[PDB]
């Protein structure tokens, strides 16, 4: 129950990184399109 | 000290319009706006002067033209002052050369903080606009500007008037901003028009794309490059989806 | 085709006009548009504000500077030679009766039928918000012309430099129907002509289309079968990519 | 500025000394020497009054804003943020946010931008509103 809390900390880091990656793939893709046009 | 020139949307667009059209001959004009403290140069508006092929020279800046135009500006409620000049070079980059310097210098003796703005519209097709902002040594606030500090004191003491670049920022306005994006019901009419006429002709559009496809399949057999074969198939698939969608 | 092409510079200069003249309370602000329109394709390339003063209980009282058009045009000529008189601009948001009297003024000084460009400045329309009209004989009456963007290769990159299908098409259509309906309800109030004739016609020409859509479906069904094949050809290139990857992966493990 | 550094955390007195300087040079503004004199006085006052709502200090610095000097105002704006760090006035937030949007001076906007971030310190979800405004 105290245990559970310890496991939540490790879980919480993963959820935050996992959601952040999604946002990143999407920005990277637009930037990839424009930059190719720039070269 | 640090200097930051805000060039506006409507200024950019007048500079670029004029300068592209004058080609290969140079066009120069006066930048209108206001100076604020020592940290902000606003360019709000811009008009063209007469054209020059000689590189822009001191005999060449129409004393009459700028006076005559301003008097008319005045009655349409443009009352803010000249803060500098902009000039084109197509073919030469975004820089000074000695003739510009002598031009520039004369302006500064009038003003005290004037900026020279150079556009190159050959580098405005690098898919960004290259634009620069310059001022000579002019001091009276630039006395902290070009482990140090011996250098610059001696630099302004050995020579007054030597170029330096300045930083660029663009500040703009939300109605200007929305206008730029609504470029891209006439709209409705056009998209739909093409859709209709695509559907009329599709009987033929069908046939040619099987032939392209037939080719593609054959190429890959020999091949057993890859990117090219894929792209050709991708175009054919994209087009079909759009075509099913149309009806 | 009859066409107008309008610089962004034109419309942003209009955007600036309306604030820069402090014109407020849905009054008129007036300037001149310039370009080349000797032809039947209007190219609008430049513009200028014109001093304009309106009275607050009369819009048929106007003050407009005739000398300014003439005098500024000469300055325009000395600067570039592309920048001739073709028409004028107003802040809209509709046509006026008073629009004619000003249009009549510009008619002498143009070399084509004078163009009235209505630039909406409130930016609360859909799409390109500007509608372009040309005065001809009917009295005298304004008539819509197609108004589209312009391009110059530097200018379009600069427009982007500053800023850096089906659902829309359909939504805009229903929007239209809704507006057509509003106008009809208003007319019905007024009654108890051109419009009516148009409504009847449309109707005559969903219902009539119904039968033909049935034929379209058999041809569309062939197109879907085509799609099926196309996915398979693409699928072939994708598969190849996975093998190449595989070979590399296996070699990597070994070393 | 430095006098605020040393004497941060004992600045009960240091506020009362510098505020007299602040009243002086709200008054005098037109030469370069007084602008800089007050820019340091204002970084320095914000350190002295740190974290304790002294509303008298809030008013003295606030007159510096109206004089519309890029040198003094950058300091002044940051100073108000340091002082009213913690819970702060409802007023202070609102007045300051608004004055940023109006300003044509760069240094001041930045100064008030940072100024509001500071006012928030442990205020949790109750600051969420200004965050949206700012973004």
């Amino acid at each position: 129950y105290f245990k559970l809390k310890k496991l939540e900390k490790e879980y919480e880091l993963l959820t935050l990184q996992e959601d952040y990656i999604k946002d990143e793939q999407r920005h990277l893709k637009r930037e990839l399109k424009r930059a190719q046009e720039e070269v | 000290t640090k200097e930051t020139v805000y060039i506006s949307s409507i200024a950019l667009l007048k500079m670029l319009k004029h300068g592209r059209a004058g080609v290969p001959m140079e066009v120069m004009g006066l930048m209108l706006g206001e100076f604020v403290d020592d940290y902000t140069v606003n360019v709000v508006d811009v008009f063209a002067m007469p054209q020059s092929g000689t590189g822009v020279s001191v005999e060449a800046v129409d004393d009459v033209f700028q006076a005559k135009m301003m008097d008319m500006l005045k009655q349409t409620g443009r009352d803010q002052m000249v803060v500098g000049w902009y000039h084109s070079h197509p073919g030469f980059g975004c820089w000074l050369s000695s003739v510009d310097v002598n031009t520039q210098k004369s302006f500064e003796q009038l003003n005290s903080r004037a900026v020279a703005v150079v556009v190159d519209p050959i580098q405005s097709v690098k898919g960004k606009v290259v634009i620069d902002a310059f001022r000579l040594i002019d001091t009276g606030a630039l006395i902290n500007n070009l482990l140090n500090k011996a250098n610059i004191q001696a630099l302004i003491h050995g020579l007054n008037r030597h170029y330096y670049s300045l930083n660029i920022d663009y500040h703009k306005t939300a109605k200007e901003t929305k206008m730029l994006m609504n470029l891209h019901y006439e709209e409705k009419e056009e998209s739909n028009l093409a859709a209709t006429k695509s559907m009329v002709k599709i009987a033929e559009q069908y046939s040619k794309r099987i032939e392209e496809e037939k080719e593609l399949t054959e190429e890959e057999l020999k091949t057993r490059p890859k990117k090219h074969l894929s792209e050709t198939a991708d175009e054919t698939l994209e087009n079909n989806i759009v075509s099913v969608l149309t009806a | 085709h009859e066409k107008v092409t309008i610089a962004p510079l034109v419309l942003l200069s209009a955007l600036d006009h309306y604030e820069r003249t402090q014109t407020k309370e849905n009054k008129r602000c007036v300037g001149v548009i310039l370009g080349d329109a000797n032809s039947s394709t209007i190219r609008v390339t430049n513009s200028f504000a014109l001093p304009f003063e309106e009275d607050e209980k009369n819009s048929d009282v106007w003050f407009l500077d005739h000398n300014y058009i003439e005098n500024m045009n000469e300055m325009c000529k000395k600067i570039n030679a592309k920048e001739k008189l073709i028409g004028w601009y107003h802040s809209g948001p509709k046509l006026r009766a008073s629009d004619l009297k000003i249009n009549e003024l510009f008619k002498k000084y143009t070399q084509n039928n004078p163009l009235l460009l209505i630039v909406d400045v409130k930016q609360q329309g859909v799409g390109l918000p500007t509608d372009a009209y040309v005065a001809i004989e009917q009295e005298k009456t304004f008539l819509h012309l197609p108004c589209t963007i312009e391009a110059e290769e530097a200018e379009e990159i600069g427009v982007e430099h500053l800023l850096r299908i089906r659902l829309t098409n359909q939504l805009k259509s229903l929007k239209g129907l809704q507006s057509k309906l509003k106008d009809v309800v208003e007319y019905l109030d007024k009654v108890i002509h051109t419009i009516l004739g148009k409504l009847q016609d449309v109707f005559n020409l969903n219902n009539l289309q119904k039968a033909l859509t049935v034929k379209t479906n058999d041809e569309l069904m062939v197109i879907y079968i085509s799609n099926l094949v196309r996915s398979i050809i693409a699928f072939d290139d994708l598969i190849e990519n996975k093998i190449q990857n595989k070979k590399i992966q296996e070699q990597r493990v070994k070393d | 500025y430095g006098l605020g550094l040393i004497y941060a955390g004992f600045g009960r007195d240091t506020t009362d000394y510098l505020k007299n300087i602040i009243v002086e040079n709200s008054g005098t503004s037109g030469d370069e020497d007084v602008d800089v004199l007050l820019h340091g006085a204002s970084l320095g006052i914000g350190l002295a009054a740190m974290g304790s709502a002294n509303i008298e200090v809030y008013e003295a610095l606030k007159e510096v804003l109206y004089n519309d000097s890029a040198t003094s105002g950058e300091a002044a704006a940051l100073g108000m943020g340091l002082c009213m760090l913690g819970t702060g006035k409802p007023e202070a937030i609102h007045d300051m946010f608004t004055y940023s949007q109006e300003t044509q001076h760069g240094n001041i906007t930045r100064g008030l931008a940072v100024g509001l971030a500071l006012i928030n310190y442990g205020r949790q979800e109750l600051a969420d509103d200004l965050i949206t405004k700012m973004l």
